[PDB]
DNA sequence: TAAACTGTTACAACCAGTTAAGGGTTGGGGGAAGCACTGGGTCT
RNA sequence: AUUGAAAGAGUGCUUCCCCAAACCCUUAACUGGUUGUAACAGUU
């Protein structure tokens, strides 16, 4: 089913999705140009911000983390279970499995019955050219359009140095000719009030898309391969692998940063039917669109809930109140 | 013009002998995307400044030259002009792009 | 039946549209050459662009999803629910049917009355021949050239390195003669106030350009070769297209860009019968020409309505201040 | 004048095989700058890529890695700061892109 | 002269034995109405050219090798003279039919 | 009733290690490539 | 004003239409600016 969540978090001391050093040891962060009022003109301003790219895999991640407690998770890649997130790479023949078999890239269909890892995020399997487009398509992370006008500059990144400092088997700091293994490097830190806005059309998930249906007696059914629990486990871990995301789990230097989190603003979309995706918290009249969406699809016509948390949003709207994510989620899959 | 002198002592942080380097100073001043952290790491090159004389004056090489300080608030008035993010970065770049040049400063 | 859109909308962290610059891992987002005085006159610089390839491409996607909840969704292509836009490719005398058969191409009325695809988007059989063009017309999504003024450049475009790392099953890296898949590819982002019209000429769906019109007693009267209902759910779904359009469904890499894709301002104009199209949101300043516009065709006697968002358009041209691109596709369909 | 065969001297060393340090990030970055500040980032990265190059060829015994000259520097400064016109400056960065990649007088 | 070479490690791209086909890369460099967009067609052939080595060392045939300075510099002094688009246009259709010949890659 | 004298402005190690810098898949399909209008001789 | 006087290769033609450089792809990972050093001595 198709669930789109945006909303804003609070980023302190975050090195997440580096550019990297490219042999300096000042290692780049990623930036991205932004445009700002600032009340003389719309110009943009380098800030710091993550990719994409950084959200699709760590919900890669949790895909395999909430894959390696459920029952049905045994048709898993053994790439999968090492965070790998590499999905058919190099043009290989025959892909190993973590259970002990094979998987023969022929009949498309019968790996996206067999094998689960390639059924939401894609895959471009290069040699037999068989390629699926993603249902996780997610989003930048920007800061706020008013928080960057209002500070006029105090850049978002600061640069703090550290060292690997030697200690030999004599108690020495190696300088060239008994090991130049001590080493330092700058690393780039950065904060801000980000926005984020996932989409997750989890509604043809173990569907392939070179047969999604089949009428033959034109009815409104997609062309299913696998058993509907297996269907709904599978959904119900993508949903919940969203939980660790917003709570301090995804960036690069998970380790030695730990970006910490918070939850400030969430509005959360969900519907079998296809529904408009919100807008990537950027701005400052994102939640007043976001009414004005929800109270137009409303009039349209959608089986379209909405979860928001502890925001103003308006009135004649029968948003859920939210307390944190998990709960969220669970009353995402509160129904079967 | 006014970038050979600064860029000069620059280039006296990092080169041939003078066996204590610097690039913390040199990339901070070099990507100095926001309007500040350009001068931060100019002066704490400036802060350095004695440790280079010390050095030359003792193991092999000539005194170094300070930039001069009408080059200084040249360089001052330049960044003051500059409002856009364009010219910061095209200056701090083209100030610290020197610091990696043949320079024979120890004979 | 004819709508034009058209307005500004605000982009940031999007490698939307990237060419790749051939077969280099360096994948460069789609540039073209815009004019823009500066003061100096209409000087010639490289702005990041979208193709309008793409937004047909999304068009289809949006209609063939707002089509499959119609009843009648089956005359429908088998690569249509393919999210495939590939219509009578290299060699193709036959079409590929959803319910898992072929149409034979005997008349271009039988191909848009089984298939609704070539009869909204077009179709070409370089085999037989047929030729329909399109009714969807879509432009370049363009910065604004007061973006341009404001902005001067700041080549509005980040660099970000993307290391697909890999690990082998044993657990190492590999350098690349262990199988193992590691790769550096760069992608390019862009940001602004771009500009977007498209062009619908819902007055033709059912209608084939054979003979349009029949004349049974010398008056014009479209030649619908499909049932009235079929029609009016055909031009519900077309028009609904727009909402993924407009929301968050554009441009490429979609799955780890997804950008903020917010409208800034919207204009929209419907009529039964010709209209002149809307002027794109590149240019500085084109809010008082399309008051002009407007305001001109309605005094030659066309029966035009006008939505409009977050512009006032004036105070003598009539037209409801829609909240969203959902209103505005809802009153699009409200007179059927 | 002189610029041209240091500059391409310094970015083969940058590129060239018998290194093992291919780094083609910074030669992309100055060939795709449609605007002078990238160009001269990723100038300043290759001429910052110096130390690496030097410590690898005292190491594997391969000739040291020549720095262009600061006439070099001045050359491009100037010309870089002369030319607001996108066209000679995109003609200069593809200049520099295009040398480096050549095959110059490699180690032995 | 000078075009020996160019042609002969231009033409890889395009050639059988190289399953790529970088047919987008010469078209460019052939109509090139300006020298900047000729530049960048050859410069990103010489991107691509260790892709082209890299797998002809895993093939078995012999690697291409980097065209020699001297062909750069050439190139680099005839291209600023262009003041006319004709002769442009002559250096690009020259060095773009180069770019199609026969050439002994794997014997 | 007097208003800091002075040695000192960090040393030293180190200034990215490696791995790959596209993998793949396709390089115009397919129709036509002038439709007439203007005839130059040799005979009666 | 001339082997020249009169003198339309000219009159209609959408190189057209259809077509996502597209799809999957955590410079990632591990790595403390670390360690020692009285603003000290002495002052009606």
């Amino acid at each position: 089913m198709y669930v789109r969540i945006s909303g804003r978090i609070r980023l302190n001391a975050h090195s997440l999705n580096a550019q990297g050093g490219g042999g300096t040891n000042y290692i780049e962060i990623t930036k991205t140009k932004v445009t700002v009022r600032t009340e003389n003109g719309w110009t943009v301003v380098e800030v710091p911000a993550i990719t994409g790219n950084m959200l699709k895999h760590w919900h890669f991640v949790g895909f395999v983390d909430y894959f390696k407690t459920t029952p049905y998770g045994v048709n898993l890649t053994e790439r999968a279970l090492r965070y790998n997130g590499t999905r058919f790479g190099q043009g290989e023949t025959t892909a190993t499995k973590a259970n002990g078999a094979t998987v023969q890239l022929n009949d498309e269909a019968t790996i996206i019955k067999e094998l689960a890892d390639a059924d939401v995020h894609g895959f471009l399997a290069p040699k037999t050219g068989r390629r699926r487009v993603s249902l996780v398509k997610a989003s930048f992370i920007l800061p706020t359009e008013d928080f960057i006008k209002e500070v006029e500059g105090e850049r978002l990144i600061t640069a703090i140095k550290h060292n690997r400092v030697d200690v030999d088997e004599k108690g020495a700091i190696g300088s060239s000719k008994e090991g130049t293994a001590q080493m330092l490097f700058s690393r780039e830190y950065a904060t801000g009030l980000y926005g984020f806005s996932i989409v997750l059309d989890l509604g043809l998930v173990g569907i392939p898309q070179g047969l999604p249906v089949k009428f033959e007696e034109n009815q409104p059914r997609p062309n299913i391969v696998i058993d509907p629990n297996e269907r709904k486990a599978r959904i119900e871990s993508a949903l919940k692998a969203l939980i660790p995301m917003l709570s301090g789990y995804i960036g690069a230097n998970l380790a030695r940063s730990f970006p910490v989190f918070k939850v400030e603003e969430l509005v959360a979309i969900a519907s079998e039917g296809p529904i408009p995706a919100l807008v990537h918290g950027f701005y400052e009249d994102y939640i007043e669109a976001n009414r004005s969406i929800i109270k137009n699809a409303r009039a349209l016509g959608f089986n379209i809930e909405v979860f928001t948390y502890n925001v103003d949003l308006g009135e004649d709207i029968e948003a859920t109140k939210v307390s944190s994510v998990e709960e969220l989620v669970a009353n995402l899959v509160k129904m079967v | 013009g006014w970038i050979r002198n600064i860029g000069r002592y620059l280039s006296y942080l990092v080169d041939d002998t003078f066996e204590e380097y610097a690039y913390d100073v040199v990339d901070g001043i070099a990507k100095a995307r926001t309007q500040e952290e350009l001068l931060e790491g100019v002066y704490k090159a400036l802060r350095l400044a004695p440790k280079l004389k010390k050095k030359a004056e003792s193991k092999g090489c000539p005194p170094p030259r300070i930039p001069s300080p009408e080059d200084i608030e040249a360089l001052e008035e330049k960044v003051e002009q500059l409002s856009n993010p364009k010219d910061l970065r095209k200056l701090a770049v083209s100030l610290a792009l020197w610091a990696f040049a043949s320079w024979n400063n120890c004979p």
